[PDB]
RNA sequence: GAGUAGCGAAAGACGGGUGAGAAUCCCGUCCACCGAUUGACUAAGGUUUCCAGAGGAAGGCUCGUCCGCUCUGGGUUAGUCGGGUCCUAAGCUGAGGCCGACAGGCGUAGGCGAUGGAUAACAGGUUGAUAUUCCUGUACCACCUAUAUCGAUGGGGGGACGCAGUAGGAUAGGCGAAGCGUGCGAUUGGAUUGCACGUCUAAGCAGUAAGGCUGAGUAUUAGGCAAAUCCGGUACUCGGGCUGAGCUGUGAUGGGGAGAUCGAGUCGUUGAUUUCACACUGCCGAGAAAAGCCUCUAGAUAUAGGUGCCCGUACCGCAAACCGACACAGGUAGUCAAGAUGAGAAUUCUAAGGUGAGCGAGCGAACUCUCGUUAAGGAACUCGGCAAAAUGACCCCGUAACUUCGGGAGAAGGGGUGCUCUUUAGGGUUAACGCCCAGAAGAGCCGCAGUGAAUAGGCCCAAGCGACUGUUUAUCAAAAACACAGGUCUCUGCUAAACCGUAAGGUGAUGUAUAGGGGCUGACGCCUGCCCGGUG
RNA sequence: UGAUAUUGAAAUUCGUGGCUUUCUAACCCGCACCACUUAUCGUGGUGGGAGACAGUGUCAGGCGGGCAGUUUGA
């Protein structure tokens, strides 16, 4: 595990300034709580972590000609940094 | 006028739905009958 | 006694009321007190099997001592309270132990005087003791009906029976209804009459102060159509077009007995009195 | 049918701009409308309607360059907010159990279950869209590691509770100031402290604080399932604790400001429907439980660094996002709520803030609707004064029969009410001045009219019915019908009668003949005659 | 409301049968105490009360608009 914690990160307008302080954003699973998103973090990419907080965001309806359907359910965590930097590019 | 009908979360899952249903016998005749109709939803 | 209102208002015009000057203390002793949810004329399966029953004031049940067990051990008259649950007033009484438990008040004990029970005390009145202990000729109250189990007869405000005879192993009595009665021997009794004398002489006055007690009101069975009562139906008003008044149900209403043959007390029974 | 009915309550105008196209979109100015709400919050319910770019097929009762509509990108951050890892009520379930053709019904211990009890965070800044959640500053709570005590699964205390009434202490808020800050100073006849605004900042810590409650010691022991130093009794002497709004400091040396990097934050007075608080007094209708919490014993062996999970969090929310098939004149719990006028949360006009109603332009026929006025008469109208008109506030003088002595009563019927100037008695707060709240007498001045607008009973005489407040045919009947307080008859001795159910289990009732069920009558006053042959 | 089954014992009485008494072993107690046991359920033990009655099955008679199904000319 460590990276089943981990999806991939999130790149728009509000998380750009977000690292401008060492704020950072990721996709995880919807499973894992906080205590875990942190102590992942450091496994992969040695940091030291100063906070993690996390949202729940709900499935939302999307139509291809009109159709039913909606997207997958998310949770994104965003953890401060104390030691370091990810340079996820 | 007030009208039937005032929507209430709580109430509707204790009235109808799942584990009512299953609760009873007759309330597993339901369940057994949308099946073999094949309802997309049965409660 | 009983304070009669001034005709200030057409609801308060004939209207009395009890002075409560014997109640000595305004409170109860918390360790004594237990819920009661009303029920309100509804059973188990919800549905309303006694008329007339509702919505009155909020109460707390009180622990009344009815079979009196303390024996040898005399109890000191600490306060005469106010209970909602019945119509006689209790008493509190503190044991030698420090034991503290209600008791229900006789017509005259004042706050102080001590009390005692068992087969072998004193026939004055806050005392109880087995019927074979009492003289010919005492008035009782709180009368058991099987030994240990606790008083049952007379209980009211104002009633009492007394002892008339012996036999082998029973005893007569005359109940307040003048019906007369043979009770074992071995069950026990209170000396005296129960308090309270003027609660029957209290006038209403008003119909919500009937409904602060918990009563709903009655609707006659002549105001009904005929798929409710008997006596439903008719042009305007009509009288009872039947050869007896019947009840809600269809069964007799007046002057046809009730009681039930075969009864392990129809040997018990004398002199019969309703 | 027919280019006919309708286009769903209410005010817009013009200028500029954008565009292929403008009454309808965006910006401006003026004008209007709500303001105990057309404002600000927040439950429920709805589920992405929220935000930014772009679009004009359909939806929108017109148009549309626009949108709650279409397109593709975004947006919800918590040890302390609300819920779970805490408690229980009604109810719902229930090992064994009891009952029953089957199916199953009931129920014990034990569990589930808020609309209640418990429970540690505040102020300021910030985005297009979130904030007691992010950022800055300052906190508090639980646990963990470094550097006698624990204590019931059990006992006791506590928690812990109704309704009404008045007085008081505070504080929030409002108001006024030649108190002081800032920023103006007039082109219409005048004037120049003259005109407008501003006048402060938490939790936490540690101090003292109106008010409210109330003897404290020692010995002892037949009770609290065993125990007890705790509680409850008894005998004795002798007669300061525990709660509580506010206020002061200091926070924090910062933060916010009417404004020009600097920048004032005084005094007086009115004051709550908030808080001290169900406190205190009174009444009878006699007013939850359980845990946290504090003790008792059965028993048992003080600074320095850290750790803190899950779920909700967007937006609408008296509404075009909710229930009414609609962007529908209806319905939808709770909190906040300024100024003038007033008893007022009434009335009329305004503030903070919001809005101008998603078809218009003309013309000013009949007839229909909603509103205003009317000569002379004044209910002649009509089934019927139906509808309309008239009364209407505060003050003073006055007031009939009849009565159950309470009433009738605002009975009726009259008079006053604006402004200016003199002089006159006091009552809140303060050392005074001040600052508020009220009165009396006189002399005048103006008009058709002085509660100059708005809002605020028409009265009287006599008769029937029901005593009275109350209830009822949701959607043609509100009453003389139903309730009722009181009266009477009757059944019922307790596993009570009565009622629900096949039974078991229940209600009655944790009641006990001054109690309970049923029938009739219906306050109170004076009374209630005859018949027991027939039916029960 | 009777007969009969569950249902037994001893006596007195007048005709092997009935009647009435009394006794207790069956049956009953929404009855006290003690265990299971944290328990106002239940089951078991122990005292008391009642007792061959009552309750329960089968068969029989009365009552029975409380409730059903129907008829009420041309």
């Amino acid at each position: 595990e460590a990276r089943d914690i981990l999806k991939r990160p999130v790149i728009t307008e509000k998380s750009s300034e977000a690292m401008a302080e060492d704020k950072y954003t990721f996709d995880v699973d919807t499973r894992v709580n906080k205590t875990q998103v942190k102590m992942a973090v450091e496994e992969i990419f040695n940091v030291k972590v100063a906070s993690v907080n996390i949202m729940n965001y709900k499935p939302k309806k999307k139509r291809m000609g009109r159709y039913q359907g909606y997207t997958n359910k998310r949770r994104k965590a965003i953890v401060t940094l104390k030691e370091g930097s990810i340079d996820l590019f | 006028v007030k009208r039937t009908y005032q929507p209430n979360k709580r109430k509707h899952s204790k009235v109808h739905g799942f584990r009512k249903r299953m609760s009873t016998k007759n309330g597993r005749k339901v369940l057994a009958r949308r099946r073999r109709k094949g309802r997309k939803v049965l409660s | 006694a009983i304070k009669k209102y001034k005709p200030i208002t057409n609801g308060r015009r004939n209207m009395t009321s009890l002075d409560f000057a014997e109640i000595t203390k305004t409170t109860p002793e918390k360790s004594l007190l237990k819920p009661l949810p009303k029920k309100a004329g509804r059973n188990n399966q919800g549905k309303l099997t006694v008329r007339h029953h509702g919505g009155g004031h909020k109460r707390q049940y009180r622990v009344i001592d009815f079979k009196r067990n303390k024996d040898g051990i005399n109890a000191k008259v600490d306060s005469i309270q106010y209970d909602p649950n019945r119509s006689a007033n209790i008493a509190l009484v503190v044991y030698a132990d420090g034991e503290k438990r209600y008791i229900i008040a006789p017509k005259g004990l004042e706050v102080g005087q001590i009390v005692e029970s068992g087969a072998e005390a004193d026939i004055k009145v806050g005392n109880a003791l087995p019927l074979q202990n009492i003289p010919v000729g005492t008035v009782v109250h709180n009368i058991e009906l099987k030994p240990g189990k606790g008083g049952q007869i007379a209980r009211s405000a104002g009633a009492s029976a007394q002892v008339l005879g012996k036999e082998g192993k029973y005893v007569l009595i005359r109940l307040r209804s003048g019906e007369v009665r043979m009770i074992l021997s071995t069950c026990r009794a209170t000396i005296g009459q129960v308090g309270n004398l003027q609660h029957e002489l209290v006038n209403v006055g008003k119909a919500g102060r009937s409904r602060w007690k918990g009563i709903r009101p009655t609707v006659r069975g002549s105001v009904m159509n005929p798929n409710d009562h008997p006596h439903g139906g008719g042009e305007g008003r009509a009288p009872i077009g039947r050869p007896s008044p019947m009840s809600p149900w269809g069964k007799p209403t007046l002057g046809k007995k009730t009681r039930r043959g075969k009864k392990s007390s129809d040997k018990l029974i004398v002199r019969g009195r309703k």
